[PDB]
């Protein structure tokens, strides 16, 4: 995160952190949606150009962290978005992680929502914030607490014209314009970590976004690029469904 | 799940963190 | 006050991240 501050204790208790097992290395962010499933980004598991493809035998996860209570956790399997985009523009960045077991929940570790189509619809505008957590670099270092920093929505023209590549439904822009005078965005190792917002109407924090890419870190008329949780929610729960415990 | 959403340090305790109320002024102001 | 993405469901170098 750049540009951030540091998280008060308990105030993501959805977080997660990705791990490579062996050897040891953190990898992405995560979030918890239950006590057994964790949604993160496709590409922190898959991403063929780099020969990276990572399954539930090489990965856990750690819940409940806020200094570098917490709960290890392995994976029984994962579940990547069977129309997921690498080649293009990273379309459906979107995965599912099942652990292995239930995880306890507690102060620090606690399920973040998923949003309805009302929640989308009131919450998904341009210019209302959402907030992005992450363990990633500090600029384009690593930090001792978790990172928190509130960013915009932005147009979707303005999205497109900051960018090259090919934006699809499935993604949303986030962050300050040049002239708005603050800064703030996600950078290398923020990856599938939650971008969240809370609800007016019922006070519960929504997931509606998946930090998925960008081009360089808080950069002058750049902006970070989200998955689109709500379009993707009937993904999730075909997911769930089927594969649930 | 059925509570999702509502920290236990934050929501649950009536006590707001240190910059939601960002998020909330972004909802409403003009 | 526009929404930043569609609100309707799925129907079926990329960047420095
Ligand atoms: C990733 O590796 C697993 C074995 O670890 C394999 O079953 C799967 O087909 C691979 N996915 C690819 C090559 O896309
Ligand atoms: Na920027």
């Amino acid at each position: 995160i750049v540009e951030g501050s540091d998280a008060e204790i308990g105030m993501s208790p959805w977080q997660v952190m990705l791990f490579r097992k062996s050897p040891q290395e953190l990898l992405c962010g995560a979030s918890l949606i239950s006590d057994r499933w964790v949604l993160t980004a496709a590409h922190c598991l898959l991403y063929p150009p780099w020969d990276k493809n990572f399954t539930e035998n090489d990965l856990l996860v750690r819940i409940g962290k806020h200094s570098r209570i917490e709960k290890i956790s392995m994976l029984e399997k994962i579940y990547i978005h069977p129309r997921y985009n690498w080649r293009e523009n990273l379309d459906r960045d979107i995965a599912l992680m099942k652990l292995k077991k239930p995880v306890a929940f507690s102060d620090y570790i606690h399920p973040v929502c998923l949003p309805d189509r009302e929640t989308a619809a009131s919450l998904l505008q341009a210019g209302y914030k959402g907030r992005v957590t992450g363990w990633g670099n500090l600029k384009e270092g690593q930090p001792s607490v978790l990172q928190v920093v509130n960013l915009p929505i932005v147009e979707r023209p303005v999205c497109k014209d900051s960018t090259r590549i090919r934006i699809t439904d499935n993604m949303f822009c986030a962050g300050y314009k040049p002239d708005e005078g603050k800064r703030g965005d996600a950078c290398e190792g923020d990856s599938g970590g939650p971008f969240v917002m809370k609800s007016p109407f019922n006070n519960r924090w929504y997931q509606m976004g998946i930090v998925s890419w960008g081009e360089g870190c808080d950069r002058d008329g750049k902006y970070g690029f989200y998955t689109h949780v709500f379009r993707l929610k009937k993904w999730i729960q075909k997911v769930i469904d089927q594969f649930g415990e | 799940e059925a509570d999702c959403g509502l920290r236990p340090l934050f929501e649950k305790k009536s006590l707001e963190d240190k910059t939601e109320r960002e998020l909330l002024e972004s909802y409403i102001d003009g | 006050g526009e929404p930043g993405a569609p609100i309707d469901y799925d129907e079926y170098i990329p960047g420095i991240r």
